[PDB]
């Protein structure tokens, strides 16, 4: 899971 | 917003999508290829091709079962191109590039278009 | 193989399959959780879900076109995961966070339910 | 594209  | 991503989410889709293709799970619809036929999932035919979206948004082709191609199409050209739309993996060959280039062009898949033209300009 | 791989097939299909979501295109089943009415496709669902694969590869349950949730599911964390299914984006809020994750739970997506645990121990 |  990322900031995108 | 304040979403969070995961990354491999998309392939997933897709990778599962093409297990459903592998066991010929939901599939709606037969592509008709002179003598071969090949079976798939109308949305993503239309997810990777200008040419299914087009068909599948008419009013009664989205009602169809089967779908005939052109009988210049070429089945192994179609083959790799399905494939691809499954996989994201293309099978671009010296022995069927120029086939595969000709399916893309009719299907309306123009980043597929775009690497066939690029991979011919180098053997030039 | 000797395949070639674009890179961003898998999320401009997925782009693609949450414009024919918005658009009502071709989708083919109707979840209903309560009062909510939520319209997908089939296909995604399964993609995304261990609890729609096993509805829709169901030899009955595969043909119907409405599907009622247990009434526990909330409509809001249910919409919230449909979004996620469609975009890979996750609207994951400290008001929603127990609701998504339980219904994470219910509809069998692994990867939510790990980061909503992860959220959750941060907190504590 | 890429080589996978
Ligand atoms: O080279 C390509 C690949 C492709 C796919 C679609 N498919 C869709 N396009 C849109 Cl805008 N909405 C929903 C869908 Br499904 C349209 C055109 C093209 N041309
Ligand atoms: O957390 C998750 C997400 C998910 C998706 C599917 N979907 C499929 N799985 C397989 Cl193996 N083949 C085709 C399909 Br469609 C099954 C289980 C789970 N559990
Ligand atoms: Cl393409
Ligand atoms: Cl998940």
């Amino acid at each position: 899971w990322v900031i995108p | 917003d304040s979403c969070i991503q995961f990354t491999r989410h998309a392939s997933d889709v897709l990778l599962n999508l093409n297990r459903l293709r592998s066991r010929d799970i939901l599939t709606d619809v037969v592509i008709v290829v002179s003598r071969e036929q090949f079976r798939a999932h109308k949305t993503v035919l239309m997810a990777c091709s200008g040419l299914f979206y087009s068909i599948f948004t008419d009013q009664l082709k989205c009602n169809l079962s089967v779908i005939n191609l052109d009988p210049e199409i070429n089945p192994e050209g179609f083959c790799i191109l399905l494939d691809f739309m499954y996989t994201s993996r293309l099978n671009l060959r010296e022995g069927n590039i120029m086939a595969v280039m000709a399916t893309a062009m009719y299907l309306q898949m123009e980043h597929v278009v775009d690497t066939c033209r690029k991979f011919i300009k180098a053997s030039e």
